[PDB]
């Protein structure tokens, strides 16, 4: 009963000093010979207007042209980033939406929120407009993230402390990813789609296995709710943004902290992180009406993306690395280059 | 520039037109959020508002609500029988003890809402006992549903799960849906949007900013919970935890100026419980008399003194029974005041 | 001598401060705040009416300076048309702003489903159209008349000269002074009574002080309208009623009343725009 | 309770026996990936107006 905890503590100590014994250097000590990015300035090329309520999430497209955005007005607007157009506007059965997704093939769009149901939508119906294809029920908490593995599967985060892996056609949870001790906030999917990390309220990020279905690693270090998560482009690292006014880069191989991205005169939280194509830029959408541009190798601010009249809540970089999208609570999306 | 993609521009224009129409239709309404403690009467309040305004209920909806009724009767009789094992109240005779034994046996194997007539007879013979009525009277020493008398006084003689229950049965029973519950009704050219957080036992902080922009917060406080206690540590009060929950809601950063429609529910139980049990069980420093008016005003003034911004944020404390026609009129008056304030916020007036 | 320079000085100062106030309102309402609300569109169109109505003040002042109109018949036609049109527009937009505030207060749900920005747009368009419906006969009817070589321009009428004079005077009295002030007084009186009856404006010191602030600014609006429009209309009516001998004090008083009306149109934007809490909120951030 | 603690202990045992390469080689690999794709990154090296679709 109580004999298990006193040796779980020494197992934790074994993990901690095994990570400490494998930390002969840091990321910053061997990146000093790299010339810095400098002070890069990005301009708002497109100002996607048309929402009315606070946008909470957006997801890009694999073709790097279309994107989707979810807002409290109850609409899933599918934009056209090049021409500032709107190709679809899906009405939601429940207006309380906290996340949205987009298919790697571009055929489907997911959403979910306080109704605890992940609604999949089919954009290529020949019978007419976009209608609900499948409603994935089975979560007892609010859906907070959802990523399509492909047209067949989805990996969803929820506030019931458990993640999920739904087969869409059967509409059932094939695999459940439990192990956290807090409400799970956001999950990022690996480029090879075989693993995925997820942050939660317990200030920990867990790297799971998509096929096998177990937790492989647990990363600590934050002091508050981890709101955002994003894989590094090679799949061997990831960056988490938390409410403790800092971002941290972890490592799937060294299995410990790599670098913190903190700055003085910053107290607001981070709700979105996203990497560039080369991974040199870590874009973090803060809560002080801005979206700071960080360097993932020198841990210095190379820029800032101001122009939003409320809290930036969601980011995104296209698959070809061309642009940066930035939603906010001021009912506006923006594109940067 | 007169290209092939002009169809895309026309589609975007019609999408913008329809979306603007939907947005103005949404902005021509009023949105309210329900908050309160456990079993305070919020769902019954909005069910009454929906019944008197929108419509009744469907056949299949009444079917799952009768399933909820059967689950509620089973849970209530299980609690009221197992309360004797801790409160030490003996049965009238050995026949009722055998009836309780077979009730435990039947509750150990549950399939659906079949409601065998033997089980109904067991319920009837158990409820027709002096000890069970005594523990029903002494039920303030533990937890019990406030509609258990309604189930065990009228729904005992149902005899078959073959026909839909009455609207009163649906009104007093709520589902265990963990998701958010949204009800719509129209009262004098306003479209009300009640947002009951049914279940949602998840940190109360990652979606409390989703409601920054609601018109008002209909808080609910059970008046009959001043003498009841919680069977988890036996060191806290239900009224006191309702008070601190109201204090945490009122001091929230997202509801700095959001008006509160404070409903003090279950006055029909408070007025009949304050005759026997004094209010001094809840507040040990209460000095007034044990009358309904003074005690109710005392609870109201404590809940209003929880507010720290009384000069700008208004609280509408109304004593309600959750089965009243004036219940929606109180809400209408409060939201009309808030709409007047919002229409005064622009034009440089307020 | 002294009278000429005093009249020139007063017209010049009221024109420059009216143009300065209206253009400050213009720059603020196109750069700091936007016209996404109904009251901002009303303030913008009132600023247009007041700016274009006082833009013809230097022409009248130089007309009094030389006693002649060397500009021509076409320029005096457009000056007369602009003056009448952009004064009627200002009066009617004051009327519809008062109606808007009364609808916002006393009829809350009607203010929800009626006060869309597009509805304010169509109200302003109908306002300018209804002002043009009376400003265009004035365009067709005004002309340059020859009087002892001073070519002073005055509105000449049809063969029943006195009947058209009386018709124009009664139409500018009862449809631009009597009905506007009656509408303003009844709308603001009902608004003040409803704001007295409402719960969150009474029962405390701060709420009573707030209600005092709204009542004070409303009474300031009505008082300045009365004190700056009564001398003009009463003076015009009694001039049309009894003959007045020509003297220095008569012309000085006539031009002073004219200056009072133009001072009303001058201080209207500093009284509506710069007293708004929306403007204070958007300006204190700078 | 007991089963939950046993499951947590088994999970920590599964988390402790995995292999962990050095931080130096992983940081060098991240540096190599960054310098091997910095040529193709548009945000790092923005084309003025030629290949901008925006
Ligand atoms: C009609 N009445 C009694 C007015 O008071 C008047 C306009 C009177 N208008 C002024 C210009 C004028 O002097 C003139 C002569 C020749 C030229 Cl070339 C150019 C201008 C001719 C007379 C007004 C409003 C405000 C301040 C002062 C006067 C007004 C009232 C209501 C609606 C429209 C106009
Ligand atoms: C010389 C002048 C006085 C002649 C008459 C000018 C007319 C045509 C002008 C003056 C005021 C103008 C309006 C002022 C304000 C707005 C709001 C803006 O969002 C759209 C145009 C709109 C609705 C304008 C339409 C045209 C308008 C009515
Ligand atoms: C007197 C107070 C209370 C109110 C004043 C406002 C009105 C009634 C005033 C303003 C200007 C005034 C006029 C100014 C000058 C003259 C010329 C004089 O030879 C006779 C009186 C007469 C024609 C005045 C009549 C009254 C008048 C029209
Ligand atoms: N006799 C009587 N019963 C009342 C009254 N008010 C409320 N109740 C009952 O109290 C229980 C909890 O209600 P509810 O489901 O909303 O709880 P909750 O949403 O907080 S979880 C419901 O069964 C209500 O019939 C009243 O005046 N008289």
């Amino acid at each position: 009963l109580d004999q298990l905890r006193q040796e779980a503590e020494q197992l934790k100590n074994q993990i901690r000093d095994a990570r400490k014994a494998c930390a002969d250097a840091t990321l910053s000590q061997i990146t000093n010979n790299i010339d810095p990015v400098g002070r890069i300035q990005m301009r708002t090329r497109r100002t996607l207007r048309g929402h009315l309520a606070k946008i909470y999430a957006m997801h890009w497209g694999t073709d790097s042209r279309l994107l989707v955005s979810a807002s409290q007005d109850g609409k899933l607007i599918i934009w056209d980033s090049y021409t500032t157009n709107k190709v679809h506007a899906i009405p939601l059965r429940s207006s309380w939406v906290m996340t949205c997704a987009y298919a790697p093939s571009g055929n489907y769009v997911a959403c979910g929120g306080l109704d605890n149901i992940c609604s999949i939508y089919n954009l290529k119906t020949r019978e007419g407009n976009v209608r609900v294809s499948r409603e994935l029920a089975g979560h007892t908490g609010y859906l907070s993230c959802c990523r399509f593995l492909d047209d067949n599967q989805i990996v969803t985060s929820s506030g019931d402390t458990t993640c999920a892996l739904w087969d869409i056609e059967t509409g059932q949870q094939t695999t459940t990813f439990t192990g956290h001790t807090g409400d799970v906030m956001s999950l990022s999917l690996a480029p090879d789609t075989r693993l995925f990390v997820s942050g939660a309220c317990d200030a920990s990020a867990k790297l799971w296995d998509v096929r096998e279905g177990m937790c492989r690693q647990t990363f600590t270090g934050h002091e508050s709710d981890i709101n955002a998560i994003c894989f590094f482009p090679n799949g061997n690292a990831f960056a988490t943004g938390s409410d403790d006014a800092t971002c941290r880069l972890f490592d799937l191989r060294a299995d410990q902290e790599l670098m913190t991205y903190s700055h003085d005169n910053i107290i607001c939280g981070i709700t979105s992180v996203s990497f560039s194509k080369s991974g040199r830029l870590l874009l973090a959408g803060y809560d002080d009406f801005n979206c700071n541009v960080w360097d993932a190798l020198k841990a210095d601010r190379a820029g800032v993306l101001a122009g939003h009249d409320n809290r930036v809540s969601c980011l995104g970089v296209t698959d070809d690395g061309m642009a940066v999208a930035t939603g906010s609570w001021d009912s506006f999306l923006k594109i940067w280059n | 520039l007169s290209a092939e993609d002009k169809a895309a521009v026309e589609r975007s224009k019609m999408i913008d037109r329809n979306l603007r129409e939907d947005g103005e239709k949404a902005a021509r309404e009023v949105k309210l959020l329900l908050l309160g403690a456990g079993e305070s009467g919020k769902s019954t309040i909005v069910k009454q508002m929906k019944i008197i305004h929108e419509a009744g209920y469907s056949e299949e909806e009444c079917k799952q609500y009768k399933a909820v009724v059967y689950s509620n009767t089973i849970q209530s009789i299980i609690a009221i029988i197992r309360a004797m094992g801790r409160l030490k109240i003996d049965f009238g005779d050995s026949a009722r003890a055998d009836d309780a034994r077979q009730l435990f046996v039947l509750a150990g194997a549950a399939e659906e809402g079949f409601m065998t007539a033997e089980l109904a007879g067991v319920i009837k013979r158990l409820w027709k006992d002096s000890g069970v009525q005594a523990c029903f009277n002494r039920s303030r020493e533990y937890q019990l549903n406030d509609s258990a008398a309604y189930y065990l006084n009228d729904l005992d003689r149902i005899a078959q799960p073959n026909y839909i229950p009455t609207q009163q049965d649906v009104l007093r029973t709520r589902v265990k849906t963990t998701g958010i519950v949204e009800t719509h009704f129209t009262f004098k050219d306003l479209h009300f949007k009640m947002f009951d957080v049914g279940g949602q036992r998840s940190e109360r902080k990652k979606w409390i900013h989703c409601f920054e922009g609601v018109t008002a917060i209909i808080f609910c406080v059970a008046l009959s919970d001043y003498d009841l206690v919680l069977a988890e540590d036996e060191e806290m009060n239900r009224m006191h935890e309702s008070m601190k929950l109201f204090d945490s809601i009122c001091n929230n950063k997202w509801f700095t100026d959001t008006s509160i429609i404070l409903f003090l529910n279950k006055k029909d139980l408070f007025e009949e419980k304050i005759k026997k049990s004094p209010l001094t069980i809840c507040y040990p420093e209460y000095a007034g008399s044990n009358t309904y008016e003074e005690a109710a005003a005392y609870i109201q003034c404590q809940f209003e003194d929880l507010n720290k911004r009384k000069d700008t944020k208004e609280i509408y404390t109304h004593f309600t029974c959750a089965t009243d026609t004036k219940n929606v009129q109180f809400v209408f008056d409060a939201v009309t005041d808030v709409i007047i304030k919002n229409n005064l916020k622009d034009c440089g007036l307020f | 001598m002294i009278t000429a320079i005093t009249i020139m000085a007063l017209y010049s100062i009221v024109c420059v401060v009216g143009l300065f106030g209206n253009f400050l309102v213009m720059y603020v309402i196109v750069r700091y705040t936007k016209m996404k609300t109904a009251t901002n569109i009303y303030i913008f169109n009132l600023a247009l009416a007041d700016a274009l109505a006082t833009s013809t003040l230097p022409f009248q002042s130089v007309n009094y300076l030389m006693g002649t109109w060397p500009f021509g018949t076409i320029l005096c036609k457009i000056v007369i048309s602009i003056d009448y049109y952009n004064m009627f527009t200002s009066i009617f937009t004051l009327c519809t702003m008062s109606v808007d505030r009364y609808i916002a207060v006393c009829h809350p749900v009607k203010a929800l489903d009626f006060r869309t920005p597009r509805n304010a747009k169509i109200i302003n368009v109908c306002n300018w159209i209804l002002s043009s419906a009376i400003g265009l006969p004035v365009m067709f009817m005004a002309t340059t008349k020859y009087r002892q070589g001073s070519i002073d321009c005055t509105l000449t009428f049809s063969h029943p000269t006195w009947y058209w004079e009386n018709l124009l005077k009664i139409c500018v009295f009862i449809f631009a002074f009597i009905m506007p002030v009656l509408i303003i007084t009844v709308c603001y009186g009902l608004m003040i009574l409803r704001l007295k009856s409402v719960r969150m404006l009474s029962g405390s010191k701060e709420k009573d002080r707030n209600l005092r602030r709204i009542t004070r600014m409303v009474l300031v609006v009505v008082a300045v309208f009365i004190v700056c429009w009564t001398p003009i209309h009463i003076y015009v009516i009694i001039k049309a009623l009894v003959t007045i001998p020509e003297t220095t004090f008569q012309t000085v008083s006539w031009h002073f009343c004219i200056a009072l009306g133009y001072t009303n149109s001058c201080l209207n934007p500093v009284l509506y725009a710069f007293l708004d809490e929306n403007f204070k909120r958007c300006f204190r951030e700078f | 309770s007991i089963a939950q603690a046993r499951k947590l202990v088994e999970q920590l045992k599964m988390e402790a026996n995995i292999d962990r390469i050095k931080v130096s080689k992983a940081a060098a690999d991240l540096m190599a990936y960054c310098e091997a794709h910095a040529k193709e990154d548009p945000l790092l090296t923005p084309v003025p107006a030629s290949e901008n679709p925006f």
